[PDB]
């Protein structure tokens, strides 16, 4: 009875303080796996090019770093750092820095990096349990952070090490969501200026920011077709479009995109609408109805011209820019694939199947629909958005698989939605739990079971969500816990042995090398080499420069000789090409070498390589006796395969196997006129080659 | 290219006109300051406030972003307890 | 020019046009969206956006020792492939379990018979319990390592 | 250093727990009777 | 005739507004005159500098909604709608969002 | 004229216009100005395909049956716009512009003549 | 081998006269916003 | 048996990002 004796409001209040408490200790803790299991390193390759800018801007301080220009890459054109990237990231990581050796706290900056992105899992919970108790209650808003805890989409790209962008956009865009709640329920301007003020934080970021101007001004347009505009609106709505704007074009990146492209257009055609209708409705009341219906017919006529040639005129001029390519497939599919290639080449741009859904999920896909019910079934101004929210990420994920990521957050609200109706309604059958009012009579003999019902009921949902938790745990395990720097390998015996062929590499170029060399690799490897290495690379992931990347691509697939002149031209030093056939590592440059040949080919430059000739006279890619001519002696399968013929992968098969393939080489004996071996690693997952100088008795080579 | 000055200057001066129109209609309609007082708080908080639009200025001039915060945030703080304790005694005599 | 136009009908009996906005074209009811909505989230979790750009066959095939071409549904170890027969059955599941709370949840609103309480009850919980249950076994032919340790 | 094995066995337990003790507050929220008040 | 409908309109605001919100009507005018006179400034002269043209103009937009804000926040007619406002609260956030607004124009006016 | 006269003569227009833009459907796509000429013989299909189908009706429901939007007139111009892709895809724009036209004034013709008596 | 750099963003040109009557709004925007607040309380 | 070593399989490649395509041919 010493529970009981307490108030009920000490005992909620200490239940909710006990669930919360709990639920960010489990976000944080589960992303853990891989530091503990391998190294605390930095995983993936795009976190490094961040994790060197963090490096540059905290030990050199702010206003260089605005100002930042960067000669070590994109040799020789240069590429201005300042003026195209997201600072959001960076400062972030770097003011925290800054306050924990203010306080005597020595931490190494790769560590803050590092464990960066556990640590805004917890406030994410935080965050969306407000955000849910909002829209329906507490009860709700608990279920919802446990969810969202221990999502395994989220989990991909928030594990410990993955320093990406990605970590703090989601944290960004709940908050933001939630300030615009409350400014358009409470109908407020306080909240709005905060709306704002977060949207701005979100736009530094992230590049995705583009997905909130536009969700946001499709939820007023609805709510005005629905006949539920009202003045908060207009007041909410209004107000943050004024303030946001400034403060997104503040950002060098942005620059004056959000008042001149066509992306940003949406927002601005919703602002001019609120002011028409607002404008209407007041003259209504005032004027006599007769009257208004003339002075309305005229007004319009008059109007309505006018606005329909400046319209016109603003896109037939070319004054607003079209769609931009990335923006363009999201909607029209087809689109990526045909046009541009390098779109199409990415790994992470791909539809989306069923298995995809369920393994990130699991049984949120269950409750989806059922959350989606009952918003549907009470119908409110701030449940309306969150059904758009809903029903547009569902078709932007499937066109995207990296798109997933924001999938998760609607998923978790919204699912909890559902679970909290289902407890609520049936745990109340139980009249064991309260008896409350009750009337005998009248009592519905219809009904003579009320006890089992209700606990079969919620004994079937502890069910599910217990199994939740346990499918959650292994797919993080088993999964997003890989570094992609370190391979791990079961020996014969069984024991983990770990390959670090990758570092080794980079390793043996930064000491063994002048300083001054430039090395060419494809794009994929560009920020991996710049941050260990330290040395210049031609091409680098962000890809700005599509008609350099072809030009690499060219040399690559052509002949030996004419690879030869194009490397002149470019003063490339080295060449590095991962080769993976003798440990069966699938992500090497040869499974990527058809993309080479397409973007190759893409340029005028490259008109010459035509794809099927790579290919044999049946349409078959094969490296064997059968393949293509062009294909064994172009200059990409004599760096992989040379001296590889008499090397035994496999006992149970002949020399010069190469096993990830499953099929033996067709050339096994060449020579490399115009280049040497420099170094191979152990397991030779990289070759590294030295470009020959020309001829000192200039005999042609 | 550049406009002529003696244009870009005609614009400049005219662009101050319509302040002149703003006192004519306040003046004309009816603008009192009768219920002015000269209680601590009132005095207060219109200095803060006016200080703080004034910082503006300063920045363009002279100021980084790193010092205008600094300062803007003191003057803030005094504008704002200044502005609450005046609100509240306004309230009071509103519902009086 | 609207002489013209009469020239044919001096001879020919003109059309009687009534230019009316049509009786069936209503703002559609709140229930009718969600009806629309589920049956695209029923196409969109199926993957018909993933059959359409990567066009797999419907069945693939495979082969043994004893030879012969056995038909495929489910495509072995890849996550991010599937067959269009595989795609849209694992899809009918998701959406037959949202449905089974729905249908439990009417059933227990007050005033229904005895023998229509019953009934509707055994729907729902039938529906609820195989979907859910299913989908775990057609992850675990595609991965047979599925929640194995 | 605690081992992957231990930190599975510990993530698991306190999902489990902590799903169970939304439950329960599911139960003492309409069991309020202020709550109806 | 519209004309008529335009005189009458005239005489039943003047007599219908009281003088507080009148002012703001006032004083959003001298708002609206100083934007359209950038404005004509701008496609007569010529766009360059861009930085310039665009802080000075969407200050100006940014003055006259947040004075429209606040006229329909304190007006009795529409108080149930801002339940739970008072007029001075409302005041109160209006100057807020106008430093907030300054400060930003401020940096992208040079 | 005769209801059933007038349901034969009103085929007997749109099927000789339809046959006449397939024969010569390569020279009308060869220029801009052909393909306009034929813009204006898809307006004339359709105009005439919708008074044949209104006497069809009125003779198998009896008489004064009244067309309606849906699918009456629909169908109509779905048949015309149809003929008007065989030849070309720019005529789908000018086909249909035509067609449009014609049936602003044709309700205003069939308004005056059938609601005043 | 030189780096050639662009300019800094403290190095482009401030103060452009041809810009005067944009520079003219925006001081005259604060100026007419304190004195409404001023007028406003004690009306 | 010139050297020691199989590789595991990424049972979750997909999620990594800025990377190539590495199953056009399949
Ligand atoms: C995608 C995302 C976004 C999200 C959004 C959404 C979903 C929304 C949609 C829309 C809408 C409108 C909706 C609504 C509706 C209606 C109205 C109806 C984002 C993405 O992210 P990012 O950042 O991009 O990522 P990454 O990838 O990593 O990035 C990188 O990469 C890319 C590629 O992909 C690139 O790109 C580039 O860019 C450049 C600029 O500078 C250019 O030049 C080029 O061209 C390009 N390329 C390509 C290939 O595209 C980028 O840039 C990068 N990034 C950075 C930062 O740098
Ligand atoms: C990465 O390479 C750069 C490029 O040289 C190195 O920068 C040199 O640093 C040394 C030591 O401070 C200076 O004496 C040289 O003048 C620098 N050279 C240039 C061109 O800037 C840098 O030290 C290397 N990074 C390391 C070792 O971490």
């Amino acid at each position: 009875f010493g529970f009981l004796r307490l108030s009920y409001e000490k005992q909620d209040t200490l239940l909710k303080l006990l669930i919360l408490s709990m639920a960010a200790v489990l976000s944080f803790s589960t992303r853990l796996f891989a530091v503990l299991r391998f190294e605390s390193v930095i995983h993936e390759f795009d976190p490094y090019f961040n994790y060197r800018t963090t490096r540059f801007l905290a030990e050199e301080g702010f206003y260089k770093f605005h100002n930042w220009f960067d000669d070590r890459a994109w040799y020789p054109l240069g590429r201005i750092i300042g003026g195209t990237i997201y600072p959001g990231l960076m400062i972030t990581s770097a003011a925290i820095y800054h306050v924990l050796h203010f306080f005597h706290i020595t931490i190494d900056i790769r560590n803050v990096c590092v464990f960066l992105a556990p640590l805004f899992s917890s406030f994410t919970t935080i965050v969306t349990y407000h955000l849910t108790k909002e829209l329906k209650d507490a009860g709700a808003g608990l279920l919802a952070a446990a969810m969202i805890a221990v999502v395994p989409g989220y989990i991909s790209r928030s594990v410990a090490g993955s320093y990406d962008n990605e970590g703090i956009a989601i944290f960004c865009m709940l908050l933001t969501y939630y300030m615009w709640i409350k400014a358009v329920k409470t109908g407020s301007i306080c909240w709005a200026a905060k709306c704002a003020l977060a949207y701005f934080y979100m736009v530094s970021s992230w590049g995705g920011y583009v997905f909130l101007i536009n969700l946001i001004p499709l939820h007023v347009l609805v709510l005005m077709l629905t006949g539920r505009f009202s003045h908060r609106i207009y007041v909410a709505y209004c107000t943050v479009y004024c303030l946001g704007t400034i403060l997104s074009m503040q950002i060098s990146f942005v620059g004056f995109q959000p008042v001149l492209s066509s992306e940003h257009m949406a927002a601005f055609g919703v602002f001019g609408l609120c002011q028409i209708h607002a404008f209407v409705d007041y003259l209504r009341s005032k004027l006599n109805p007769q009257q208004f219906e003339v002075l309305f017919r005229s007004v319009i006529s008059l109007v309505g011209f006018v606005l329909l040639t400046v319209g016109a005129l603003l896109m037939l001029t070319g004054k607003i820019s079209p769609w931009t390519g990335r923006f363009y497939s999201l909607l029209d599919p087809s689109y990526a694939k045909n046009n541009i290639p390098i779109i199409a080449s990415v790994s992470e741009h791909q539809p989306t199947t069923w298995s995809s859904y369920y393994f990130d999920l699991q049984l949120l896909v269950f409750m989806f629909p059922v959350g989606l019910y009952y918003c549907f079934s009470n119908l409110s101004d701030a449940r309306i958005f969150i059904i758009m929210y809903g029903v547009t990420s569902m078709y932007f994920s499937a066109v995207m698989v990296r798109l997933m990521l924001v999938l998760a957050p609607v998923m978790c609200i919204l699912s909890g939605i559902g679970v909290s109706q289902v407890l609520s309604t049936y745990m109340k059958n139980l009249d064991i739990s309260r008896p409350d009012k009750k009337s005998k009579k009248q009592q519905d003999s219809t009904y003579p079971i009320k006890n089992e019902v209700a606990s079969g009921m919620i004994l079937v949902m502890a069910f599910f969500l217990i199994t939740y938790t346990f499918h959650s745990t292994w797919v993080t395990s088993e999964a997003y816990s890989s570094p992609s720097i370190v391979l791990s390998a079961r020996g014969g015996d069984g024991s983990r042995i770990i390959f670090d062929d990758f570092r080794e590499a980079y390793y043996w170029l930064r000491h063994n090398t002048p300083e001054d060399a430039k090395v060419m690799s494809w794009w994929d490897y560009g920020y991996q080499i710049t941050a260990m290495a330290n040395r210049t690379i031609l091409v680098d992931n962000n890809t700005w420069n599509n008609t350099h990347i072809s030009r690499v691509g060219q040399a690559m697939a052509s002949t030996e000789e004419k690879a030869y002149e194009i490397m002149r031209e470019l003063d490339v030093s080295y060449v590095l090409v991962i080769f993976g056939g003798l440990t069966g590592y699938s992500s090497d440059d040869i499974n990527k070498f058809l993309w080479m040949v397409r973007i190759g080919g893409s340029t005028d430059t490259g008109k010459h390589i035509k794809e099927n000739d790579y290919y044999t006279p049946t349409g078959e890619f094969r490296v064997d006796r059968e393949g293509s001519p062009v294909l064994l002696n172009c200059l990409m399968y004599k760096m992989c395969y040379y001296r590889f013929g008499q090397v035994y992968t496999e006992a149970k098969r002949p020399p010069g196997f190469d096993r990830v393939r499953n099929a033996e080489i067709g050339n096994k004996d060449f020579e490399l006129d115009v280049l040497e071996e420099a170094y191979t690693t152990e397991h030779w997952l990289v070759r590294i080659y030295k470009v020959k100088d020309l001829d000192n008795r200039g005999l042609s080579r | 290219k550049r406009p002529p000055t003696v244009v870009s200057n005609t614009f400049t001066a005219l662009i101050l006109s319509p302040l002149l129109l703003l006192f004519a209609l306040w003046i004309r309609i009816g603008a009192n300051v009768s219920n002015f007082t000269f209680a601590p708080s009132t005095i207060i908080f219109h200095l803060g406030h006016a200080a703080m639009l004034g910082l503006m200025y300063v920045y363009w001039t002279q100021l980084n972003m790193f010092q205008t915060l600094k300062y803007l945030a003191i003057l803030g703080s005094v504008t704002f307890l200044a502005g609450n304790r005046m609100l509240a005694q306004q309230a009071v005599k509103r519902t009086a | 020019m609207e002489t013209l136009y009469r020239v044919p009908f001096l001879v020919l009996e003109c059309p009687n046009l009534k230019l009316k906005k049509p009786p069936w074209l209503h703002m559609p009811s709140a229930m009718t969206v969600y009806a629309l909505v589920v049956v695209s989230y029923f196409l969109i979790t199926g993957g018909i956006i993933y059959d359409v750009i990567v066009e797999p066959p419907s069945v693939g095939s495979m082969t043994d020792e004893h030879g012969h071409q056995r038909p495929v549904a489910f495509l072995a170890y890849r996550v991010n492939g599937q067959y269009i027969m595989e795609g849209l059955a694992s899809s009918f599941l998701f959406t037959m379990g949202g449905l089974g709370f729905i249908i439990l949840d009417r059933s227990n609103a007050p005033n229904i018979p005895k023998l229509n309480r019953f009934l509707l009850l055994f729907i729902g919980f039938v529906c609820v319990l195989l979907s859910f249950f299913m989908a775990r076994v057609f992850m675990r032919m595609k991965l047979p390592g599925y929640l194995m340790g | 250093m605690i081992t992957d094995v231990q930190l599975a066995i510990f993530a698991n337990m306190l999902g489990v727990s902590l799903f169970l003790l939304v439950v329960l507050y599911h139960y003492v929220a309409v069991n309020n009777p202020k709550k109806q008040e | 005739s519209v004309v008529s409908v335009i005189s009458r309109f005239l005489e039943e605001y003047l007599s219908s507004t009281p003088q507080r919100l009148k002012l703001l009507d006032a004083y959003l005018l001298y708002i609206l005159l100083t934007g359209a006179l950038q404005f004509g400034y701008c496609l007569l002269v010529g766009t360059f500098p861009f930085n310039s043209f665009l802080s000075g103009f969407i200050s100006c937009v940014g003055s006259f909604i947040l004075a429209v804000c606040l006229r329909i926040q304190i007006n009795p007619q529409n108080k149930a709608d801002f339940q739970g406002i008072s007029p001075e609260r409302a005041f109160a956030d209006f100057l807020f969002a106008s430093t907030i607004l300054h400060l930003v124009v401020m940096n992208f006016v040079g | 004229v005769g209801t059933g006269t007038s349901l034969a003569l009103s085929s007997l227009l749109s099927l000789l216009l339809f046959a006449g833009m397939q024969m010569y459907s390569r020279q009308l796509a060869s220029t801009e100005w052909l393909t306009i000429q034929g813009g204006l013989l898809g307006s004339g299909l359709f105009v005439f395909s919708l008074t044949a189908f209104n006497n069809l009706e009125n003779l198998v429901f009896g008489k004064g049956f009244q067309a309606k939007i849906f699918p009456e007139i629909l169908l109509c111009l779905l048949l015309a716009l149809f003929a008007s892709g065989l030849i070309h895809r720019v005529c789908v724009t000018t086909c249909f512009i035509f067609s449009m036209v014609g049936l602003y004034y044709i309700n205003k013709i069939s308004s005056t003549l059938y609601q005043a008596a | 081998q030189v780096s050639v750099r662009p300019l800094q963003h403290t190095q482009y040109e401030r103060f452009i006269p041809s810009a005067y009557p944009y520079y003219a709004s925006a001081f005259s925007m604060m100026l007419g916003l304190f004195i409404f607040s001023i007028v406003f309380l004690h009306m | 048996v010139d050297v020691d070593g199989t590789v595991e399989e990424d049972l979750g490649k997909s999620r990594e990002g800025s990377r190539t395509d590495d199953e056009v041919v399949q």
